[PDB]
């Protein structure tokens, strides 16, 4: 689990949900939530922060580091 | 609201998902004393809105348009996660002290004959009481399984769906999140103990 709170107003936090293959990135300065897919490229649209697949994967996922992001999963 | 590429080859095989889904689901239910909740196919504007939204417009990437809910008693839901498991299921097993809102329950994702996933949960009565309005707890646990939980239960039913719903709403950085996530762990906590 990454809890909200303390940890995303402190920096970038990036996210591995593998039970939906799906990965996210948190950009602190920005406020955003950008969502990246198992075997794809980071998807351009912005992720809302009520979404439900985003709010899964903060319950149920884990922190991954920067390079693990962008180096990305493969397709499952 | 824009239709997905592909949604309506999707959408067609997910009766033929229901049917494999629901027949594992009351193959396992039945072997462990327990009952299936069987539900339609997802709605077709929700199911749009879910891909559009979760999944970025692929339809091929949702995997409840068919889904069931088992109800077996405490003990058993570890063995019918392990059934689900052996049948290839992807299989997700949420205990309370990992899940900020302390939630614990069995999902899972089968890849059915049809081509498309089927979801199937599993949890105990006590659970589902705690978490779904008494509406919902009714229909999954039917009446006198809810009248029953509801009389030996320790606090009162329905409260777990509200403090997700107001956890979920907030931003990443929220001051009000972790007050909330507190309250929806002592919930299910003091429903576990009993």
């Amino acid at each position: 689990a990454i809890e909200k709170g303390e940890a995303f107003a402190r920096r970038d936090i990036y996210i591995d949900y593998d039970f939906e293959d799906v990965t996210y990135r948190w950009d602190h300065r920005q406020g955003t939530i950008h969502v990246r897919f198992y075997g794809e490229a980071e998807s351009p649209e912005p992720v809302e922060h009520d979404n439900r697949l985003f709010n899964d994967a903060l319950r149920f996922g884990r922190e991954i580091t920067r390079e693990e992001y962008e180096t990305g999963f493969p397709k499952g | 609201t824009q239709v997905p590429k592909g949604f309506e080859k999707v959408y067609g095989k997910a009766p033929a998902a229901k049917a494999e889904i629901d027949a594992v689901a009351d193959g396992l239910a039945a072997k462990h004393g327990g009952r299936v909740a069987k539900a339609p196919i997802k709605s077709r504007e929700r199911a749009m809105q879910k891909i559009n939204n979760d999944y970025k417009g692929d339809p091929t990437k949702i995997k409840d348009l068919a889904r069931n809910t088992i109800i077996v008693e405490g003990d058993k839901v570890n063995t019918v996660a392990a059934e689900l498991a052996n049948r290839g299921a992807k299989v997700k097993v949420i205990d309370g002290n990992a899940d900020p809102l302390g939630y614990s329950g069995v999902n899972s994702t089968m890849n059915t004959k049809a081509g498309i996933p089927g979801e199937i949960q599993v949890n105990s009565p006590e659970m589902i009481y705690a978490k779904e309005s008494e509406d919902m707890a009714r229909i999954l646990l039917g009446n006198d399984t809810y009248d029953a939980v509801a009389a030996k239960a320790g606090v009162p039913g329905g409260q777990g769906h509200k403090y997700y719903e107001d956890w979920r709403v907030l931003d990443p950085k929220s001051p009000e999140a972790q007050a909330i996530a507190e309250k929806s762990r002592a919930y299910y906590d003091a429903v576990r103990k009993g």
